[PDB]
């Protein structure tokens, strides 16, 4: 019955700052069977706060929570870089005993700027019977990036796929591939393939590029 | 040993009302 | 030493039926309630269902009622959860969770994949250098997850696998990269390391330059 | 929550005899967070196991718990004069972390007679408006009695007091008195009082009484 | 050397307030949890309170909840019990542990007497006699605790039983000393029961003739 809403989805401060996680419920809170989790990617969820103000056994003094009225807060007084992950809350009194959605904790950082590179399809993709062009964005900051396809020099949309890292414990920073996929014909139908990297971080687009294609 | 902290209710039974 | 272990996860069409077990170990299974929580690709978490320590009392998020069923054998330190008419938005990783307050202790979890497509391997493919970067493309597998490991474990530094991607086919690809000097261009051999377990494919794939 | 009580209310051992002392919870127990603890009156409280298994520092050898299922156990090897006292088992994994309700670990010794004598009021206490009157029960075992006031025979309550002293250390026995305590007015109202005594070393309930109106 | 003192409390009446101090020294203070246990007369140990090393958490027994404030001072090294809105059940010693769990290091124990009554001294009445001989002394109606019981200046100490007191419905405890004689020093020797009470300063001897 009771739904649980977090703000905000994504949440961008610097090391050192102090976070204050909201998750509202639709009707006031009558109970403390409240919750919190932290995810860490790669890893299980971490129980952090219990009874809506306790902290599990284990868990620093920085972490604490709060629960008043509609809104339950959990306060991470003093950011570390490795408090960044994403943070659920739980009520656990009734059935069903949901989850929010959650809110992810990025690190802020200076910006960096994407070292670009790109590879061409490799002669045994050929003879499958299709061609696939990577562009490689390594180590950059912030996410916000734009990586177009260029056949030739016409622009090209809808045949490309973008997938993005997550936050490096070391840099703090992330990566990008983009991958164009177009059939064997398609890909002897021109010669010239370039990927045009437009960033924040860049003070013009670099365009990393092969020729050879046929 | 001699500072444990509040351990967490495992079972919680089901709440009405 | 709190042990929870899943099985009974992997590849199931539509409608099909599918048993998860959760094996215990390290605390006495009867007298903790348990737990299951799952969580989709790009999804958040997922509470699911939980039972009482003596099975009288059972708990089911609305989606899986009338579907889903938990139980648990105390005498043999199994929970198990039979899920009936799977639909495509069942496909998670699904976890095991002692208690049903605060969730300290979980499983590593087994995935479980709803759909009408066949178990496929990976191709993997180079990707050819021209400082210098070079990495593999693990493209058209089914179903999730890929390994993939760089000169068997050797180089653990600037490697970025990159998350799967679901394609128009149906099928996942992905890849992963790794920045090295050009000093290293022939003196060093570069081998990824892909392995896919749902369909046994192990895969040793020399980078050369082109 | 979860309540602790303790088995048995009083345990009766010989020095140099093995000692078992209990611990129930109302559900099983899900942790090791368990102590037991030593008390002699007037002294401070002492820990002696924790972590259900573990003795603290300076605990004799003697001393060694264990803890399965729904039930916690102290367990004295051979029995110490000096371990003839009052033992609380505790949790502490959570609030609350509350304590056993005690267990009396007392020294066993051969059934004995309480010479039981009375007191009539003092005319002293008869000036002031009050009376009370007393009776005694000297050094008998074990600690178990009962007494009853019976004004013309007539079964009285709600208007006594008891009070018992602690274990002789060489007697080993105990000392009851109960004192009656009713109105000068309701004094004169009767003329036969008495209190009735019970115990084992009774064959039949003995009286001591008077008749001084 | 771990140091814990308990320092306030006493008399106070339904109502009234009192703060306890737990002055700690011998190792680092703001590094561990400490815990309030009190036991009342005729009862058992009960815990109290506890708090966290930093102060952040605080739990409490439930009879205490709304009334009772656990707090603490690192840079004083000194744990505090606010106790308002005190009740008779309230009445018992005061101890303070460290820790949270096992509690190996105790303070001595601070009394704390919650009472509507007042300072009274007792009133002595004999318990006249009438194998041996038994005979003693009714000492009732005095409040505070305690009161010393000698016979013969301390002469007679074998063969005395001195009771616990109890406490009557007033408010007020009553105590009642006993010894037994054989016949021979019954009108020979003279019995007078030395009785002491020094929250009145009454200092009462009363001879016990046999009648």
């Amino acid at each position: 019955e009771i739904v649980l809403t977090q703000s905000p989805g994504t949440l961008s401060l610097s090391p050192g700052a102090r976070a204050t996680l909201s998750c509202r419920a639709s009707r006031t809170f009558t109970d403390t069977y409240l919750a919190w989790y932290q995810h860490k990617p790669g890893q299980t969820p971490k129980l952090l706060i219990h009874g809506a103000s306790s902290r599990a056994p284990g868990i620093p003094d920085r972490f604490s929570g709060s629960v008043s009225g509609t809104d339950f807060v959990l306060t991470i007084s003093r950011l570390e870089p490795e408090d960044f992950a994403i943070y659920y809350c739980q009520q656990y009194g009734r059935s069903p005993r949901s989850f929010g959605q959650g809110t992810r904790l990025e690190i802020k950082r200076t910006v960096a700027a994407p070292s670009v590179f790109i590879f061409p399809p490799s002669d045994e993709q050929l003879k499958s019977g299709t061609a696939s062009v990577v562009c490689l964005l390594n180590n950059f900051y912030p996410r916000e990036a734009k990586v177009q396809w260029k056949v030739d020099n016409a622009l090209q949309s809808g045949n490309s796929q973008e997938s993005v890292t997550e936050q490096d414990s070391k840099d703090s920073t992330y990566s990008l591939s983009s991958t164009l996929t177009l059939s064997k014909a398609d890909y002897e139908k021109h010669k010239v393939y370039a990927c045009e990297v437009t960033h924040q971080g860049l003070s013009s687009p670099v365009t990393k590029s092969f020729n050879r294609g046929e | 040993e001699e500072n444990v902290e509040e351990n967490v209710e495992e079972n919680v039974e089901e709440n009405v009302g | 030493e709190v042990q929870l272990v899943e099985s009974g996860g992997g590849l199931v069409q539509p409608g099909g039926s599918l048993r998860l077990t959760c094996a215990t170990s390290g605390f006495t299974f009867g007298s903790y309630w348990m737990t299951w929580v799952r969580q989709a690709r790009e999804k958040g978490l997922e509470w699911v269902a939980n039972i009482r320590h003596d099975g009288s009392e059972t708990y089911y998020v609305d989606s899986v009622k009338g579907r889903f069923t938990i139980s648990r054998d105390n005498a043999n330190n199994s929970l198990f959860l039979q899920m009936n008419n799977l639909r495509a938005e069942d496909t998670a990783m699904y976890y095991c969770a002692r208690g049903s307050g605060g969730l300290v202790h979980w499983g590593h979890g087994t995935l479980v994949t709803v759909s009408s497509a066949s178990t496929k391997g990976p191709s993997v493919f180079p990707l050819a250098p021209s400082t210098a970067a070079l990495g593999c493309l693990v493209k058209d597998y089914f179903p999730e997850p890929v390994t993939v490991s760089w000169n068997s474990g050797a180089l653990t530094s600037g490697v970025h696998t990159f998350p799967a991607v679901l394609q128009s086919s149906g099928l996942y690809s992905l890849s992963s990269v790794v920045t090295v000097p050009s000093s290293s261009l022939g003196t060093q051999t570069y081998i990824c390391n892909v392995n896919h377990k749902p369909s046994n494919t192990k895969v040793d794939k020399k980078v050369e330059p082109k």
